[PDB]
């Protein structure tokens, strides 16, 4: 199964709208044999010398902080609004420091901060309709209470390693 | 429900805000490292786009009730909005106001005094004459650069302080402040428990607690530099009397540092300068930086970045293109943290690179904070944390084992005067200007001091607390207190005094913690986590607690205390008490340099032009028939002092355009009594 379209993409999809492609014969050359490349690698469930003996793949940019609301039972703007997972979860979580690829002029990428209630396990809300912080809907962002619910992160070749993005791969065995 | 929607509000001016303001303060980063004509535009563009989203939130942020607020870390927030941002001023005087600041700054910034006997001959302050009046002993060129450089820029703000004066009084007045003086000073106030309460009223009458403790010290360094400074320039001090303003080796008298090499206790012992170390070892620019930083590793604080490392302009970089040398470390946000400086291989840009270096660490420490609370504690306590850093390693001790200062060199007490001395120069001998040039301002916008008094009370009372006199009359003409950087650009001058009060109260705190055992200026704080963990606590609130809070649980105490300051220059002071034996300690306000050779006469100022012209009519028929010389004594030679309206006044006549040379009493006498 092309693993090289996931973890070798050329372009990952921003947080709020992660996408998700579905896995043949179970390799690990790409993950259990350079773990050098990755800065942050959790498994939930699951040994690195058991697993060997569907899984599908969902994908995302994130800032480094917020990599490790990527996880089983966590609070958040990501955790609670942009990406969930069940707290009885089995996978394996991968990321990786990508500034260099990703950090660039044109390049801008959203997360979800407002939304009227949390998202379920593995639920994607890709709607984009302004925000009223009294409850319903509303018009003009002139007007107090009217926030956009999708914003961008500044992401620019020279920041610091908390603010830098990271390319989350999770692994969901089910 | 009300606080949930403040909090709301904040979350989206917060997270919107933090890769805002980024790119306005990185294109501003550009232009200083870069100076073009394309990026000095793309500034200003990134500017306005934050500027304007920040007025937008700060309007919002007027509909919100405190009193709904049950959260300290929300209710600050919204207060910090709520009164800064939007002006409440008419479109017309909105246009207006920021047509008289400009016009100040850019007539203080391309201001020239020529010459008396050349006009196309003409010297800036930035390299011109600040390089005369920090090394001249001239008492004649002195006096042209003094006085010529308020005649020419003093005289140009006059009436633009005035229309600035009374436009930011109702400025300030839409912030329901009752003027701007104290709009200004809201900064020192907190909220809290009865005990740790402070109004900001109250900062008024806690800087005049602190100075009447301060000046038994200040009298006793302004005796010993008069009797001293009196071998320089005979016959113009007087033993008993104030030290004319042009002599102490500034423009405007800010420091006395200049005046050490006239006034130096002991001559013939040198002073430590490891310029000269640090060139033969084979010093670079990089190298003075690594230090800095192993200075601060070594007391627990954390390691500086590699994008510190990688995009900081800590080198001048040849050329190509032109940067702004003027040393300051910045915070960019979001974890991009620079130091911009033009660093060389000697002694005193080494304290620098720590001072700035000293900035970088406190501005990473309350990182974590809230946006609109990553600041300091207090205004006072930024420069206090920098600057208490370069007295720890401005020590002996710490260039012996760093290997800058000869080994087995012998240091002694006969020394370490000759040094402190020099640091009283620095500290003590500007804390007097710093309090009554506040003090003053605080008056004017008040509206204690009329228009008609503004000169008349500025000289009356710098004579008073300071112990300066003028060499020459000024009339209301003239704004002395404008021709200084501070006064011309609206700032605020009070943080120059609190931070050298709150500076030796941490220095102190810090060698008690590191269980020095000896005399306070040796003390090193190098080496010693306790002390360093210990201050890193106190940085990392930012904003978030009043400053009384957390000066307390640094310091142990609440108000600011000058205690730590007369202790620290102890020593200093009970040698230059048994020096001040034979001569006079303190000052008189009634002597002037002018004061010797003048005539007392005993009503607008109309009345008083006819007048000085007809002294000038007397002058020149005097001389021309008595000693056959034709002189042109005009209306600007003849000088009014101690004007007492309608009752009495003195007058001197002066040569032609030749300030230093006046006329002497008995001969402008016989002028008078001729016609
Ligand atoms: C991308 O493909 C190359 C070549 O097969 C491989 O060496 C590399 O590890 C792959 N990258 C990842 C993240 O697996
Ligand atoms: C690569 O993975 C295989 C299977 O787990 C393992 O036997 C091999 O030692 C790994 N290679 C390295 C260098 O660890
Ligand atoms: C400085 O800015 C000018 C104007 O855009 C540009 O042409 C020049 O290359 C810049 N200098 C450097 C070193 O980038
Ligand atoms: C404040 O909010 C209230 C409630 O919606 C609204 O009535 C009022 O117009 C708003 N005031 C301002 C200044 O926007
Ligand atoms: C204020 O809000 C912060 C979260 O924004 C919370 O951690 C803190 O405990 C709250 N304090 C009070 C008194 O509610
Ligand atoms: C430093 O100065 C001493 C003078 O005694 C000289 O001998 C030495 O060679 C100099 N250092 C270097 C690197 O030249
Ligand atoms: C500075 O940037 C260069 C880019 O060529 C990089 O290789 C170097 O390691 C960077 N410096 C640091 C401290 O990372
Ligand atoms: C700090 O301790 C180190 C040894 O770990 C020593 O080499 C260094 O000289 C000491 N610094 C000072 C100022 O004593
Ligand atoms: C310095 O100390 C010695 C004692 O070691 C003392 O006799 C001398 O007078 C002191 N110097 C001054 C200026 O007090
Ligand atoms: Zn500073």
């Amino acid at each position: 199964c092309p693993f090289g379209q996931v973890f070798n993409a050329s372009k990952f999809p921003s947080v709020y709208a992660w996408e998700r492609l579905r896995i043949c014969v179970a390799d690990y050359s790409v993950l259990y044999n350079s773990s050098s490349s990755f800065s942050t690698f959790k498994c939930y469930g699951v040994s690195p010398t058991k697993l060997n003996d569907s899984v599908y793949a969902d994908y995302f940019v994130v800032k480094g902080d917020d990599v490790r609301q990527i996880a089983p039972a966590q609070t958040g703007v990501i955790a609670d609004y942009n990406y969930k997972l069940p707290d009885d979860f089995t996978g394996c979580v991968l990321a990786w420091n990508t500034n260099s690829v990703d950090s660039k002029q044109g390049n801008n990428f959203y997360y979800r901060l407002f939304r009227h209630g949390k998202i379920k396990p593995y639920e994607r809300d890709i709607s984009n309709v302004l925000y009223n912080s009294a409850g319903g809907t509303c018009s003009s962002t002139s007007q107090l209470g009217c926030y956009e619910p999708l914003k961008s992160y500044g992401f620019t070749p020279t920041v610091g390693v908390g603010y830098q993005p990271y390319r989350v791969v999770v692994l969901s065995f089910e | 429900t009300p606080e949930d929607l403040a909090k709301i509000f904040l979350d989206n001016f917060n997270s919107e805000a933090e890769n805002l303001s980024h790119q306005s303060s990185l294109a501003s980063w550009e232009y200083n490292t870069n100076i073009s004509d394309e990026n000095i535009q793309k500034m200003d563009e990134a500017g306005a786009k934050w500027s304007d989203f920040y007025e937008t939130q700060s309007k919002h942020a007027k509909n919100f009730s405190l009193e709904e607020i049950h959260n300290d870390t929300v209710k600050l927030q919204l207060q910090i909005l709520q009164q800064s941002g939007s002006p409440v001023l008419s479109e017309d005087k909105s246009k207006r106001l920021n047509s008289i600041l400009n016009a100040m700054s850019t007539i203080y910034s391309t201001g020239k005094v020529c010459r008396p006997n050349n006009p196309q001959e003409c010297l800036l302050l930035e390299p011109g004459l600040d390089n005369i009046m920090g090394t001249s002993k001239d008492y004649n060129e002195r006096l042209w650069a003094w006085e010529g450089w308020r005649a020419e820029v003093g005289k140009q703000l006059r009436p633009l302080y005035e229309e600035y004066v009374v436009l930011k009084n109702e400025m300030a007045r839409g912030y329901h402040y009752e003027d701007y003086g104290d709009y200004w000073r809201r900064d020192y106030e907190t909220e809290g428990s009865p005990d740790l309460e402070y109004s900001r009223d109250q900062l008024t009458k806690d800087v005049e607690r602190i100075f009447a403790e301060i000046k038994p010290l200040y009298e006793q360094l302004h005796a010993y530099v008069r009797t001293k400074l009196m071998d320089t320039y005979p016959f113009h001090i007087s033993p008993t009397g104030c030290l004319p303003a042009h002599l102490l080796g500034d423009m405007w008298g800010r420091f006395w540092t200049n005046l050490y090499p006239l006034t130096v206790p002991f001559a013939q012992k040198p002073n430590i300068d490891v310029t000269d170390a640090m060139l033969n070892q084979t010093w670079d620019a990089k190298r003075i930086f690594k230090e800095a930083e192993k200075f601060f590793v070594s007391i627990g604080l954390p390691h500086m970045t590699e994008g510190f490392w990688n995009n900081s302009m800590l080198t001048d970089p040849g050329d190509g293109r032109k940067v702004v040398c003027h040393p300051t470390a910045w915070d960019l946000g979001k974890g991009d943290f620079r130091i911009k400086m033009c660093t060389k291989v000697t002694m005193e840009d080494f304290l620098t690179a720590h001072h700035e270096m000293g900035h970088i660490q406190y501005d990473m420490a309350y990182a974590s904070q809230p946006y609109l609370l990553r600041n300091g504690a207090n205004e006072g306590f930024h420069e206090a944390v920098g600057e208490v850093m370069s007295l720890s390693v401005a020590t002996p001790k710490h260039l012996k084992t760093m290997g800058l200062l000869s080994p087995d060199f012998l240091e002694d007490n006969e020394t370490e005067i000759n040094f402190l001395f020099k640091q009283a120069l620095t500290i003590v001998g500007t804390l007097p200007f710093t309090y009554m040039l506040e003090k003053w301002r605080w008056m004017v916008f008040k509206g204690e001091i009329p228009k008609e008094e503004w000169m008349t009370k500025w000289w009356e009372m710098k004579r008073k607390i300071v112990g300066v006199v003028e060499p020459v009359p000024h009339d209301e003409t003239y704004c002395d207190p404008a021709s200084l950087f501070h006064v011309a650009n609206d700032y605020s001058f009070i943080r120059y005094y609190t931070r050298t009060i709150f500076e030796f109260q941490f220095h102190e705190a810090l060698c008690r913690i590191a269980k020095h055992d000896g005399p306070l200026h040796k003390c090193d704080i190098s080496n010693s986590t306790d002390a360093g963990k210990k201050l890193h606590q106190m940085l990392s609130v930012g904003k978030s607690q009043p400053w009384t809070s957390v000066l307390k649980d640094f310091v142990d105490s609440k108000d600011m205390d000058v205690g730590p300051l007369l202790r620290y220059f102890e020593p200093l002071y009970t040698w230059l008490k048994e020096q001040n034996r034979n001569s006079f300690v303190g000052w008189n306000t009634d002597w002037s340099p002018y004061a010797d050779q003048s005539i007392k006469v005993r009503w607008n100022n109309n009345e008083m032009y006819l007048f000085r012209s007809s002294v000038a009519y007397a002058m020149r028929e005097y001389f021309l028939k008595t000693k056959n010389q034709t002189i042109l004594f005009g209306e600007e030679d003849v000088w009014v002092s101690n004007l007492k309206p309608r009752i009495s006044f003195n007058f001197y006549v002066t040569s032609p355009r030749n300030l230093s040379d006046i006329i002497p009493r008995p001969e402008v006498e016989g002028a008078i009594r001729m016609s």
